[PDB]
């Protein structure tokens, strides 16, 4: 009398996962005014002091 | 199969797989440029300019 037996199961798994962002934003201004009120022109040559 | 003897044969196969791939790109972009001048010779000391 014979009876041979054999059994044999494997499992794999494998996961990956990955993610990235990046968020930028930027904002530079400037502002100005004058309020003028006279101008004078100093005379060069024949000048008091 | 047995006859006059006997003859033990036996076999067994089985193979899996699964591949898998995943992939996502996202954008956005925005640019809005906005300026403003004003230039008065009104012709007052202060009411021009303001
Ligand atoms: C024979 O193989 C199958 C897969 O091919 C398996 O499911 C089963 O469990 C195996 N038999 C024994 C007794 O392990
Ligand atoms: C093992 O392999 C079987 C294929 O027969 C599959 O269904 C099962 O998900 C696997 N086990 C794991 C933990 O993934």
């Amino acid at each position: 009398k014979g009876s041979f037996r054999f059994s044999y199961s494997k499992n794999e798994t494998y996961q990956l996962f990955l993610s990235y962002s990046s968020k930028k934003e930027k904002m530079f201004l400037h502002v100005k005014g004058e309020i003028h009120l006279g101008r004078f022109v100093m005379r060069n040559r024949d000048v008091v002091l | 199969y047995e006859d006059k003897i006997n003859v033990g044969g036996g076999l067994s196969g089985d193979h899996c797989k699964k591949f898998g791939g995943g992939k996502t790109e996202r954008a956005r972009k925005a640019m809005a440029v906005e300026d403003i001048i004003s230039r008065v010779r009104g012709g007052s000391s202060g009411w021009s300019g303001g």
